[PDB]
């Protein structure tokens, strides 16, 4: 069977420094939404 | 100095292009 | 009225408003301040009867 | 998108395989094995728009009892698959596909045919993987959009071939038009966008969702980072968030606003350059349908949406 | 003059030009319009739009509190409302339409629906189809015989079968057709945009047989019990064969109508047979 991705939502420490500062910002960047799903921590943010 | 031109206008409620 | 009596407002709509003359005199109000009544947006001839 | 690209291949050239290992299935009495299995196979599914969802487990069954070797009744004689080993990866492909299939020639005409038939594909997922790679495959191929990934125009190969990349249907004369190819794609996924939010409900499954919400979140995320094609982006942008924007809304609640106070200032300019106004009607619905809910706060219950009701009569 | 003119303006009495419950549905009148009665007594009028993309339905009876529901169409049918059909099959406006890249579009309208409040409609209320390529013979008039069938007429003379198996899935079934042989004369061709011998008018008699008008005003009769040619009439060689000029008819029209066993057939001759 073939590699599929099962994570509701992405740990806070395999994600990247791009990556983590777009889910803590107020507002997105067109063109750098991040592809994994936020985490746990941001859910509010 | 004020000239209202209600005739042609940019549709406010449209995207460009 | 719907969220006194149970019911569920259209989606997207955050939840004792003014009376509608209390909020209308509210904008006439605030323009009043802001042009000062010497403005001829104020011709109390036309606009107290409307 | 090379991490999409890959994973695309996979499935793709991964089912190819399954294109080998059945090749003897394609005698006198063979032959009627061959279509007993196609037949007994894409029935139940055609039915799953068309039943009561107190009888909706007698589809799921039959097709789990047909699928884990249990024999099924298919007209008179009774159907079996057990010391099959080529009917078995037989009865995968041509599920899969009518899957697919339903989703291309049902749930475009009628959409809310999606959600009764993306429970039952999403509970045999759940306890077949292979059909539902096969599912991902087949829905690969013939809707390249919800990979998603936009084919480009190449040279080299003829433009008839190209345009059945795009998912265009094509008869050995003639490719079809663009009316009927929108509503296959949009039926596709949201039928596609159904499966990724539900979940069937009998069984006691302690594990997770086969094809989880969080496939949603990327694939707008992964269509909203590239430049919108004219009218397809706009359209089948609309039918995924009215079918899947509720249950993205509840498991993101501020990320998920975030991406949609973005689409009104930033994307959606972006579509008004790239289309002439007289094929506007995929953008301008997609803005009514943002409208109410920016303002209420709330994305409505996909319209055919599974309630207790429907399990009960 | 026996008769007079009576106008009626439907929304007269409001001063709303325009009733408050109109509903838009979308599918992925001032060019025809028609009055149709259903099983409940009440007429619903539809109206086809200029270009053919829109089509509207509304209560006769009730036209400023009733509901009026506007269908979009993705593009125009091929050859405006004569490749439209509309019918009552079971409580439901059944609404056929070949639109112009070829696809055969069903609509599915509860009669429940048309007469309700709602705005909504659930279930799949459009079918969209493929079933021959229209991009090769061009057709121009879809004509009614029954709930699951219903034949489609062509530009170049032919008429095609178009028969329903489940509920969705329609498939032709061609009729025999040796009238195109006259290309063998000197006076014909297949390639030529002339000589098309089209139908104009057509009428379903005894649900069997299929009385066709063509633009030379033949009456064709066809026979879908034996799916042949029975029998071809030339309406013009009965009155005075004038060789000046006979106008071989150059569109769709209403042409002929009959009663019980009775036919008229219009024949132009000064527009006036």
């Amino acid at each position: 069977i073939i590699a599929t991705d099962n994570v509701l939502f992405t740990p806070r420490d395999k994600l990247t420094v791009e990556e983590l500062e777009q889910f803590q910002s107020k507002k997105f960047t067109l063109g750098k939404i991040p592809l994994k799903p936020p985490p746990l921590e941001l859910l509010n943010v | 100095k004020l000239v209202i031109n209600k005739d042609m206008r940019t549709d406010l409620f449209s995207p460009p292009n | 009225e719907i969220v006194q009596d149970l019911p569920d407002l259209p989606i997207a709509v955050i939840a004792e408003p003014p009376l509608p003359y209390v909020y209308v005199s509210q904008q006439i109000q605030l323009i009043a301040h802001r042009t000062s009544l010497d403005s001829l947006i104020f011709p109390v001839n036309s606009l107290l009867p409307v | 998108q090379d991490i999409t690209m890959q994973w695309y291949q996979q499935l793709q050239d991964a089912s190819m395989q399954c294109v080998l290992t059945f090749e003897g299935l394609t005698d006198s009495q063979a032959k009627k094995i061959k279509m007993d299995l196609q037949k007994a196979a894409t029935i139940p599914v055609s039915q799953i728009s068309t039943i009561a969802g107190s009888k909706l487990k007698e589809i799921f069954d039959k097709i789990h009892s047909l699928l884990s070797g249990k024999p099924v009744q298919s007209g008179g004689r009774s159907v079996s698959v057990t010391l099959n080993p080529q009917g078995l990866d037989f009865v995968q492909y041509k599920l899969a596909e009518k899957f697919v299939k339903q989703g291309e020639e049902e749930v475009a005409s009628h959409h809310e045919a999606a959600f009764p038939i993306a429970v039952v594909a999403s509970g045999i997922w759940e306890l077949h993987p292979r059909v539902g790679d096969l599912i991902l495959a087949h829905l690969h191929k013939k809707c390249p959009y919800s990979v998603p990934f936009y084919p480009t125009f190449k040279e080299g190969m003829a433009l008839e071939d190209y345009q059945r990349m795009l998912g265009y249907q094509v008869k050995d004369s003639k490719v079809e038009q663009q009316d009927n190819f929108l509503k296959r794609m949009s039926g596709m996924i949201r039928l596609y966008a159904a499966i990724i939010q539900l979940r069937w409900p009998y069984g006691n499954r302690q594990e997770i969702h086969p094809h989880g919400l969080n496939h949603g979140w990327r694939w707008l995320a992964q269509i909203l980072n590239m430049e919108p094609l004219s009218d397809v982006t706009a359209t089948l942008l609309f039918d995924f968030l009215e079918v899947c924007g509720n249950a993205l809304m509840k498991q993101y609640q501020v990320q998920f606003w975030k991406m949609l106070i973005l689409i009104k200032e930033d994307y959606f300019p972006r579509i008004e350059a790239i289309t002439s106004s007289g094929q506007m009607g995929s953008f301008i619905r997609l803005k009514q349908f943002l409208e109410k809910c920016l303002q209420h706060k709330d994305i409505p219950v996909p319209k055919g949406f599974l309630t207790s009701s429907f399990w009960r009569s | 003059a026996c008769l007079s003119r009576i106008d009626a303006n439907l929304l007269q009495y409001y001063e709303k030009p325009e009733p408050n419950n109109t509903v838009d549905l979308y599918v992925s009148g001032s060019e025809y319009s028609n009055c149709l009665l259903l099983s409940n007594s009440e007429y619903i009028c539809y109206h086809f739009s200029s270009r053919s993309t829109l089509l509207t339905f509304y209560p006769l009876s009730d036209a400023y509190h009733g509901k009026t529901i506007n269908i979009h169409l993705p593009n125009a049918s091929m050859n405006q409302r004569y490749t439209l059909t509309i019918q009552e099959v079971e409580q439901q406006l059944l609404v056929n339409v070949i639109l112009k890249d070829g696809s055969f579009l069903t609509l599915q309208l509860p009669l429940s629906f048309l007469f309700s409040s709602a705005n909504t409609l659930n279930g799949e209320w459009f079918h969209l189809q493929n079933p021959y390529d229209f991009t090769v013979r061009v057709p121009h008039f879809l004509f009614y015989v029954s709930p699951q069938f219903s034949v489609v007429f062509l530009e170049d003379g032919g008429l095609l079968g178009l028969k329903k198996v489940d509920g969705v899935h329609y498939e032709p079934l061609l009729f025999n057709d040796n009238s195109y042989l006259k290309s063998l004369t000197r006076f014909f061709s297949r390639s030529s945009k002339s000589d098309y011998d089209s139908v104009i008018s057509c009428k379903l008699f005894h649900e069997r047989y299929l009385i066709v008008l063509t633009q030379n005003c033949h009456l064709k009769i066809w026979d879908l019990t034996s799916f042949t040619l029975i029998q071809d009439y030339d309406m013009v060689s009965q009155s005075d064969s004038d060789p000046s000029h006979f106008r071989k008819v150059e569109a769709v029209g209403e042409y002929l109508s009959l009663y019980n066993n009775t036919l008229v057939t219009l024949l132009p001759l000064e527009n006036g047979l």
